[PDB]
């Protein structure tokens, strides 16, 4: 075996040789250890982790939590973090979520930057307070049709520190719940039996994170009001699987427990005389009706204020006597509502049609100076989106209008 | 002397990517920004201008048959030891470019890997070992295909940047027309076909 | 109801040019090329038939082509004694089947894609068409030209989104398709001059050879001096023959503003250095390598090129500076095809091609640098 | 001193007199809503308000105390409301003499004034709109400053009014108010004139500099481009010298000053000189009298860069110093003195590549740098609408 | 189980058309449909052993010295087939040529290494050898059969267009035979897959 | 981990080497006799002689070939054993070759053996052609090739490229029957004694007496046989014995 032995020596130096470049290089110019990132440039905050994994992994398991919604996809683009030093040029997917100005600031979406060397951050107090709290479920009573409330009571007393608008992250893990769980009045009991949503049976997979807006306004103590809105397949493709957390909570009754991990949210008024305008929709009465709680009693104020929230039916409608005696109580608020389809026995006398269109031809058509008020939405996209378009074309600007839409 | 007409054929006459052909996969990819594709260009002439003359001393001290004993040529150990000494310097040009990261490494993706197992730095090995070449000869040879190529693959850069006042049909817009710019491109360095040495 | 001042603020007075005038201009600046282009093809093709054949047999080979015949049926005579009236009618009957394919199959190619993408045609195909036939032989074959047309057209520009839009020059890209597809057509010795049986070497292929001394013209024995190639009295392409009629056309559209004096300033100077370069170090084995620069002007399709072909504006470089860069390119790139490249005998159409290649490198170089002088103020 | 040679001076007929006249009483006046760069307005009044001189009729959403003040005292006939709402014009019938007075200083202070306490003047009179940023040609923040205001002493637009003999009717007080500006300016203030010889400002802060050449030499933005390149980080003042005027008649006389020397010049323009008219005038009442019969088109500014004087926009621009009137029917190189490759830059333009635009010196462009472009584009580009939508997109996205 | 992994990479992730691996050795034997079928059947054949065997040391595979391992894998096993082939089948071996060296360069070799078999279960990973060897000879077929035809009028070296220069009518294109009408020819079926695949058009 | 790298490697490194080296060496011996046999073939095959089976290629080689020696300084046949003669491994040393000077390597080849074997056909009891080997650097590999020349020493009876390495499709084309067939009937030479085989790019004029279309998109390849039939056919190579064959 001459030269077969042979070769494989002269073979194995030269692999030899060439690794042991690669190797020296690696140590030359690889990272050891563990990487450090600087939170907010406190000693406190900085997270010693090693390397590999996206930023969002690792500032989830310190003391600071990141607000996400789309999770490790780079979507949503809730997530953004400020990285003065380290992570890297934006990547091309983060531009799509990110404007050029606020790249020179140096926001960056945290799942979508792998953590690969030390990184700084500078996350504000709202980021870093979050904290998680258990309550316990009061009343799960069907408000609508396919609307909850769902009332919260806090565990560790006192109440959850939070703005008007804000909202609350609710977990929940891996369960298999039923939609015949579900216990719903005779009222809303009609589309239910109709069309036998009850047969739907949700089974989650794997846990799941959610987002759910706020129903109470700070003053409110001992219970965490909550409006959730039931998930079933798309109008349009039946052949889908049914709600997941929306369900879950639906199915839960008195004496039940589920997490709020803490408040979140950037919706909020602007603390001017501007006249204030409201669009709600759906399950967004829960951030409106703490808006107008806020502004009458929380700070009392006498600007004007109005409400328009867009139902279907007189079933639809829910908090009708909270808005009544705001309205009666203080004449600087005057709520409305109109019925996309009153139903036969309803024999609705007032508006009817789409707040897209009952608003502008009721208020905002004749309005001197539409421009001149702060409008806040809440909604299903079409109502958003073509108020919107509305409210656009008639030289609103953006900055002059506040968006949360639930979906 | 010779060398400046050694690097005149590895730059235009023997171009290795509008004459030859070779490298088009990385050369038809990250062709679209004329600084990423500087940087790869960059980066190409660091790897050609290495990898060969280190070959040509492995292939003329080892590899060379009755090299390193008399009766016994390695010279079935031609490709399997070339491909491993490029992969290696591939495998630290990945590391170095973790400097130079943001216009390269992100852009580059599953291609940085692929510089080596790219038809051009592996073929100048194959001339480097077909032909003769002393070591000065093969640094002038490496470094001249990489600088042909870096002509090319900039060029192209340019043309394409050129392209944002073009209207390309979709389906075209990418690769497709990226193809058809390459054959044009090519069709123009074929001025050097009868040029001889 | 009340568009906005965006709408109201456009400038209220506009210059004459625009797109329709440009190429008209250029269409009409090859009209004294094209027009002796067609009494040179006629008059080129009568001296040789009437060197090969006579008596009978002549009327043989007048009666077995229709190009021939037809010109006796309109008034003229296929003898040597013919005028320019007969010259340029049998020259018209090649050029105009080969400019009435080249503008009918192209223009279908252009129509086509603007009706199918919704766009507007465009006039820049009038140059297009015009100067695709003034670069081929005279005895091109039809089904040749729409081919040649067709991807200049269609691979050049459509695809790029037509014109104004592509960075290649199309009817180079045309002539270049022809040239290195079917190259015995628009190559060699029986492609040049339309007598029929008849085999001549045009004068750059002669000087590769030989030299001044091999410039003879076959068909009539004499020779062909350097007044000889700038009149355009030798065998070419039907067009580029002529310095002369190209410089008259080519100083209006210069004058006027549509062609690049730039361009065609660094082409001479690219041409003159090397040729000149050639000169000095000499070559006793490489006949080119003695051709003077004004020499390399007279012949081939130099002449034609830097003028009409150079100055493409969309395919050459967007900056002055760049300009002077592109045009030198391609009169150095020229004159080294044509003197160190044996398989060619004429290398502007692949010069240019060449250079187009490169024009936008040329501009992204010369932007950075007024890029790095912006992000230093200029020294202010 | 600063000598310009690629540009072109159109030879339109029709060039005014150059000697002021009094034009046609005018009796309506409007603030053009759309004429401000990224303007939202505030409105202060309703049609049938009656306005002092300097009452405030809107303010600027996006530019927080920037204040609009009526040109005259009078009624409010009509706010021209356009698509979206857009504030087309704020119309005013002139009449009576109500006016909004200010604080007064003697010549020898204003270079020493405080620099808070003229700008607040600047802004309660309204005169504040009389800034603009080069790298946007807005109206300057209340609280933003400036190293370098730039006064046009100079008018090279085909038809415009000679400088030097407005200027020199009111000679101290356009020195009061380039006096004003040396300490308004964090640093210098060019006055960017021609070879003539203008009053001077005994500051050191105020420098002359001097400008020849075709159309280009008298724009603002040329002179910018040679004195004070201007990027996102430099941002200079632009003011013309009738405003200059007018800020030393504020600082002087505590009143704002609207009074401004136009010429009415054209083909169809009878007598064509320069004529006393106010900001805002209703250019349909200037024109009166003064046209040849036939469809003829009223231009705001000049016929290079200006607006159509038809309905809502038929007034007097803010930044316009000239009325012309027109009967109704390697290019860019040679035109472009500045140091870019306007080639590239138009076509990064066209294409909406507004990074690409930054960085060829797109910011330092305002719509009027690309008139003679526009001018002499085979193609019939209108480069002056694609500048400002991309300097839109970098306003957005920055 | 179904055939998807098999015949997707045919059209659907062609490593070629939508890819841009494999494109070196598409312009080199295009210029026949026989040296195209040889290249297909090798990429096929050594892309799915390599895939299969870097599956079995996926899990173990360093990624400081993984192209080396891997390329170790596509050499070792391209150098074996050429050394069988010449003792044995002498006759193909002959055809074999460089195409030991055009098929360790390809990139498909070692791009789907790396995309797929350090990522997946062995079995799938040689199916995805055979899958993308198979769009690579979709393409270099398609360019192959247009190439010899228009450039030579044979198909697989049977004369379909009589020839001029043998007493027929058809005159060869010259530019079908040059490496350009590769460049041209990929570039329109890449214009025709993704005008009736619009999923891949570029944004 | 230091520990798993060098492992992996060298263990990866040697099952690779020993598969590569064993398959190498081992089948060697088999590939050397494989392609002894097929220059055999060749030279039959280009001779015009059909065969088939190793062993009927080795008992018709024997009958109608009758290999020799030729002395290229002098184009006169020497005396030795030629039916076992191995030109390439003499071109390798300088005592049975010369190192050819830049101008003199028009093949590209860099040494030249001093006396290299010629095949000779003989129908009957007189040589009815002769094959010589030539060969000459290519773009990608070095190709040999056979030219049967007739009698006259003139006239080219058959052409074949016995060890090419060229890229098959564009460079592997000299194994192409229709382009090795388009050589029967040239000249070699023109009236000067001269090279006048010329390989033409783009296709040679049809019925060209020295016109050989060189390959399609093997301008290099083409260039290479160029190159081998420029030298071998010089002054240093078979001129001198050809101008012997033409004369008998
Ligand atoms: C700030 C904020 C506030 C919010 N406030 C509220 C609130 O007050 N009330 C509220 O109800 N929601 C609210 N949401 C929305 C909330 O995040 C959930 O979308 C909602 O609670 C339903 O949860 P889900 O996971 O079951 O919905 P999803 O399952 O994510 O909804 C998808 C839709 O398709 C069906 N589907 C289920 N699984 C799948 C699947 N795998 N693929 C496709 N379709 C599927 C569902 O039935 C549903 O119709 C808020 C969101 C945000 C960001
Ligand atoms: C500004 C306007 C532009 C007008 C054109 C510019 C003038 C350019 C002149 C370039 C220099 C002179 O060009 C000169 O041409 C003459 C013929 O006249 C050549 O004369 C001769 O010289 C060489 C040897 O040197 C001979 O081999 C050959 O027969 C011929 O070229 C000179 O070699 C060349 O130097
Ligand atoms: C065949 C004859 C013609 C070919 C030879 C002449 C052309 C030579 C051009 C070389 C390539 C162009 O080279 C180009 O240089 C410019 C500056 O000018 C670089 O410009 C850029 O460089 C770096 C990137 O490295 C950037 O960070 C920087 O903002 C910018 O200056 C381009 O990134 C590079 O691609
Ligand atoms: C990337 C490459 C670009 C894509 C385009 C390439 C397409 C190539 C195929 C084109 C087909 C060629 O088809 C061609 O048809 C013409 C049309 O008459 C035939 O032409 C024949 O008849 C005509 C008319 O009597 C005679 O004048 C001519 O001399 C003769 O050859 C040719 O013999 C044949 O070669
Ligand atoms: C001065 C000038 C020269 C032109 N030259 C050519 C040319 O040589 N070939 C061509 O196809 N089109 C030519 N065109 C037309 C057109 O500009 C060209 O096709 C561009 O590449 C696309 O518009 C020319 C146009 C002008 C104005
Ligand atoms: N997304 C591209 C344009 C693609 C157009 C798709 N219809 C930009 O740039
Ligand atoms: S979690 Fe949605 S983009 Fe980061
Ligand atoms: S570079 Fe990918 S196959 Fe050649
Ligand atoms: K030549």
């Amino acid at each position: 075996m001459s030269t077969i032995i042979f070769g494989v020596v002269m073979f194995t130096l030269i692999i030899l040789a060439l690794v042991l470049v690669i190797l020296f290089a690696k140590s030359k110019l690889v990272p050891t250890g563990d990487i450090t990132i600087s939170i907010n440039g406190d000693p406190e905050k900085a997270i010693v982790t090693q390397p590999g994994g996206k930023l969002l992994t690792a500032l989830a398991g310190a003391g600071v939590f990141v607000s996400s919604a789309c999770g490790g996809g780079g979507s949503c683009g809730q997530c953004r973090v400020k990285i003065k030093s380290g992570g890297g040029d934006i990547l091309p997917t983060e531009l799509d979520h990110i404007s050029k100005g606020e790249a020179r600031e140096g926001e960056r979406l945290a799942c979508q930057v792998a953590v690969k060397a030390d990184m700084d951050l500078e996350l504000p107090e709202e980021i870093f307070g979050v904290k998680k709290w258990e309550c316990t479920v009061i009343s799960n009573d069907n408000k609508a049709t396919f609307i909850k409330e769902l009332k919260l009571a806090i565990p560790d007393g006192e109440s959850v520190p939070f703005r008007a608008g804000g909202y609350i992250q609710i977990e929940a893990p891996a369960h298999h719940v039923k939609y015949a769980d579900f216990d719903v009045p005779e009222k809303y009991r009609g589309d239910w039996d109709k069309f036998n949503l009850f047969r739907y049976e949700s089974k989650v997979d794997e846990p799941i994170i959610r987002a759910y807006s706020m129903a109470n306004y700070p003053e409110e103590f001992g219970i965490i009001m909550l409006n959730v809105r039931i998930a079933t397949p798309p109008p349009n493709n039946p052949n889908v699987p049914p709600g997941q957390m929306s369900s879950y909570i639906w199915s839960l009754k008195a004496g039940d427990k589920c997490t709020i991990s803490g408040p979140f949210g950037e919706f909020f008024a602007k603390d001017t005389d501007a006249e204030m305008v409201f669009i709600g929709g759906g399950a967004g009465m829960a951030p409106m009706r703490s808006h107008i709680f806020d502004q009458l009693k929380r700070l009392k104020s006498k600007r004007k204020m109005s409400y328009w929230y867009g139902a279907r039916s007189k079933r639809e409608m829910f908090y009708v006597e909270d808005f009544d005696g705001l309205a009666a109580e203080n004449d600087n608020f005057v709520w409305h509502c109109a019925l996309s389809d009153p139903q036969p026995e309803d024999n609705w006398t007032g508006y009817t049609g789409f707040i897209h269109n009952v608003l502008y031809e009721n208020y905002l058509k004749d309005h001197e100076a539409p421009e001149d008020c702060e409008y806040y939405m809440c909604g299903p996209p079409m109502m958003n989106a073509a108020v919107i378009n509305m409210l656009k074309n008639l030289g609103v600007e953006e900055e002059n209008i506040l968006l949360d839409d639930f979906g | 002397e010779h060398y400046i007409s050694l690097l005149v054929k590895s730059i235009f006459i023997e171009n290795m990517a509008l004459s030859f052909f070779l490298g088009m996969c990385t050369f038809l990819a990250v062709s679209k920004k004329v600084k990423t594709s500087f940087g790869l260009g960059i980066a190409v002439i660091v790897v050609l201008t290495i990898s060969v003359p280190v070959n040509n001393l492995v292939y003329n001290l080892v590899l060379k048959p009755d090299a390193l004993v008399e009766g016994v040529d390695l010279s079935f150990l031609n490709f399997i030891t070339f491909i491993g000494v490029i992969a290696a310097l591939v495998q630290i040009l990945e590391m170095i470019l973790d400097r130079f990261f943001p216009p390269l490494y992100n852009a580059l993706g599953i291609f940085l890997p692929l510089i080596t197992v790219n038809c051009a730095i592996f073929g100048g090995v194959s001339f480097m070992v077909q032909r003769d070449y002393s070591f000065a000869e093969s640094v002038v040879y490496g470094f001249g295909s990489g600088v042909g190529w870096m002509l090319a693959i900039v060029a192209l850069a340019g043309i394409r940047e050129k392209m944002k006042y073009s209207d390309v049909p979709p389906g075209l817009r990418g690769l497709g027309i990226t193809f058809i710019t390459a054959g044009l491109m090519a069709l123009g360095f074929m001025s050097f076909s009868g040029v001889q040495l | 109801y009340t568009p906005g001042l965006v709408t109201k603020r456009s400038s209220h007075v506009r210059d004459s040019v625009d797109l329709k005038r440009i190429m008209i201009m250029v269409w009409l600046a090859v009209f004294p090329a094209m027009f002796w282009g067609m009494y040179n093809a006629g008059g080129q093709a009568i001296a040789a038939l009437n060197h090969l054949y006579s008596g009978d047999q002549l009327a043989a080979i007048v009666a077995g082509n229709w190009h021939y015949w037809l010109t006796e049926m309109l008034g003229g005579t296929m003898s040597s004694d013919a005028g320019w009236g007969s010259k340029m009618l049998l020259g018209a009957t090649y050029f105009l089947p080969i400019y009435a394919t080249v503008f009918i199959v192209g223009g279908f190619w252009e129509v086509l894609f603007c009706m199918v993408r919704k766009h507007e045609v465009n006039e820049g195909f009038f140059v297009t068409s015009i100067l695709f036939a003034l670069i081929v032989p005279p005895t091109l074959p039809l089904w040749q030209a729409a081919l040649g047309i067709t991807f200049g057209v269609v691979v050049a520009k459509e695809v790029f989104g037509g014109t104004g839009r592509n960075f290649l020059n199309p009817a180079l890209a045309g002539r270049a398709f022809l040239f290195f597809a079917y190259p015995a057509q628009i190559s060699g010795d029986l492609v040049w001059t339309a007598a029929d049986g008849y085999s001549g070497a045009t004068a750059l292929s002669q000087w590769a050879q030989g030299g001044a001394g091999a410039l003879i013209n076959n068909a009539t024995g004499q020779t062909i001096t350097w007044m000889d190639a700038f009149i355009g009295n030798i065998p070419g392409s039907i067009g580029e023959v002529s310095t002369l009629a190209l410089m008259i056309g080519a100083a209006f559209i210069v004058y006027m503003g549509i062609a690049s004096w730039r361009i065609i300033g660094g082409v001479m100077i690219g041409m003159i250095l090397l040729s000149t370069l050639f000169n000095v170090i000499g070559s006793d084995t490489n006949a080119m390598f003695n051709m003077p620069w004004h020499w390399h002007l007279v012949l081939g399709g130099f002449a034609f090129g830097m003028f009409f072909m150079a100055t493409d504006p969309v395919s050459a470089s967007f900056t002055n500076s760049g300009k002077w860069a592109y045009g030198i390119l391609i009169g150095v790139m020229c004159v080294l095809i044509r003197v160190v490249n044996p398989a060619y005998p004429e290398g502007m159409m692949l010069a240019i091609l060449f250079a187009n290649l490169f024009a936008p490198l040329f501009d992204h170089v010369v932007v950075e640098r007024n890029i790095k002088r912006r992000l230093a103020r200029y020294g202010k | 001193m600063i000598t310009i040679k690629k540009g072109l001076d159109l030879p339109i007929a029709g060039t005014p007199s150059q000697v002021i006249s009094d034009g046609k009483a005018i009796k309506k006046v409007a603030l053009l809503g759309e004429e401000y760069v990224g303007m939202r307005p505030t409105m202060h009044v309703r049609v049938g308000d009656e306005v002092k001189k300097a009452q405030i009729l809107f303010e600027d959403k996006k530019n927080p105390g920037v204040k609009f003040t009526s040109p005259v005292s009078g009624k409010v006939v009509e706010i021209n409301r356009g698509a979206k709402r857009v504030l087309q014009s704020v119309v005013i019938e002139v009449a009576g003499d109500d006016q909004v007075t200010f604080d007064k200083f003697e010549a020898n202070q204003l270079a020493s004034l405080n620099r808070d306490a003229i700008k607040t003047q600047l802004v309660e009179s309204g005169l504040w709109t009389a800034f603009r940023t080069r790298p946007f040609s807005k109206v300057p923040a209340i609280d933003s400053t400036s190293e370098a205001i730039f006064v046009t002493a100079m008018d090279t637009n085909p038809l415009a009014a000679e400088p030097t003999v407005v200027i020199n009717e009111q000679s101290e007080a356009f020195v009061a108010g380039l006096d004003v500006l040396s300490a308004l300016t964090t640093g210098k203030v060019y006055v960017c004139k021609k070879g003539t010889s203008l009053p001077r400002s005994q500051q050191p802060n105020v420098e002359e500099h001097v400008f020849d050449g075709p159309h280009p030499a008298g724009l603002a933005g040329t002179h910018m481009h040679f004195l004070y390149p201007v990027s996102a980080d430099h941002v200079a003042w632009s003011i013309n010298y009738q405003d200059v005027i007018a800020v030393g008649q504020l600082f002087l006389t505590g009143e704002l000053y609207t009074q401004r020397v136009v010429s009415l010049a054209g083909p169809v323009v009878n007598k064509p000189r320069l004529v006393r008219t106010v900001m805002g005038a209703s250019l349909e009442q200037l024109v009166d009298s003064e046209i040849m019969p036939g469809e003829v088109r009223i231009i705001s500014g000049s016929v290079l860069s200006g607006t159509k004087a038809t309905g809502p926009h038929a007034y007097l621009g803010r930044y316009h110093l000239q009325v012309s009137v027109l009967r109704e029917g390697g290019n860019y190189e040679k035109v472009m003195p500045l140091d870019m490759e306007p080639t590239l830059l138009l076509r990064d333009l066209c294409a909406g590549d507004s990074d690409s635009a930054v960085r060829l010196g797109a910011l330092e462009l305002d719509e009027e740098d690309l008139a003679l472009c526009t001018f002499v584009c085979p193609g019939k580009y209108e480069y002056g609408q694609l500048l400002r939508e991309c300097l839109d997109k970098i306003e957005k996205e920055g | 189980e179904l055939k998807k992994s098999v015949l997707a990479p045919v059209l659907d992730n062609n490593p070629i058309a939508l890819q841009v691996l494999g494109v070196c050795s598409a312009l080199a034997v295009t210029t026949k449909l026989e040296t195209a079928f040889v290249m297909t059947l090798a990429v096929m054949f050594v892309t799915a052993l390599s895939n299969f065997f870097v599956s079995l040391i996926r899990n173990h595979i360093p990624n400081s010295v993984r192209i080396i391992v891997q390329m170790a894998i596509i050499a070792s096993l391209v150098i074996v087939v050429d050394q069988i082939l010449k003792a044995y089948l002498y006759d193909i071996s002959k055809q074999l040529s460089v195409f030991v060296g055009l098929i360790i360069t390809n990139c498909i070799v070692m791009g789907r290494a790396e995309a797929f078999a350090m990522k997946s279960e062995p079995i799938p990973s040689f199916i995805d050898g055979i899958g993308n060897g198979l769009g690579y000879g979709f393409v270099l077929m398609t360019v192959g059969f247009f190439r010899e035809l228009l450039g030579s009028g044979k198909l697989f070296g049977l004369e379909v267009l009589p020839l001029i220069s043998n007493g027929g009518w058809y005159q060869p294109n010259g530019l079908m035979l040059l490496a350009p009408s590769a460049f041209f020819l990929i570039g329109f079926m890449i214009w025709a897959i993704r005008t009736f695949k619009p999923e891949q058009v570029e944004a | 981990s230091i520990k798993k790298t060098l492992f992996v490697v060298i263990a990866l490194s040697l099952v690779c080497s020993i598969i590569v080296s064993a398959a190498a060496v081992g089948l060697r011996d088999k590939q050397k006799e494989n392609a002894a046999l097929d220059k055999q073939s060749k030279i039959l095959q280009v001779a015009g002689i059909e065969a088939k089976g190793s062993k009927q290629i080795v008992e018709l080689f024997n009958k109608s070939i009758e290999p020799r020696l030729v002395d290229f300084n002098t184009g006169d046949f020497v005396e030795g054993d030629a039916a076992n003669y191995d030109q390439r491994k003499a071109a390798k040393e300088a005592s049975e070759s010369i190192k050819l000077t830049a101008e003199q390597d028009k093949a590209k080849i860099q040494r030249r053996a001093n006396v290299g074997v010629v095949y000779l056909v003989k129908d009957g009891d007189k040589t009815s052609k002769v094959i010589l080997p030539v060969h000459g650097n290519g773009l990608w590999s070095m190709m040999y090739a056979f030219v049967a020349v007739e009698t006259d020493g003139n006239t080219v009876s058959g052409l074949t490229y016995y060890e090419q390495g060229e890229t098959p499709g564009l460079g592997g084309e000299v194994e192409n029957p229709a382009w090795r067939a388009q050589w029967v009937g040239k000249k070699l030479f023109d009236e000067n004694h001269k090279p006048a085989i010329k390989i033409v790019k783009g296709g040679a004029p049809q019925g060209s007496e020295h016109g050989v279309d060189g390959l399609s998109g093997a301008t290099l390849t083409s260039n290479g046989v160029q190159n081998t039939f420029d030298f071998w056919l010089g002054d240093m190579g078979f001129g001198p014995f050809l101008t012997k064959v033409r004369d008998g």
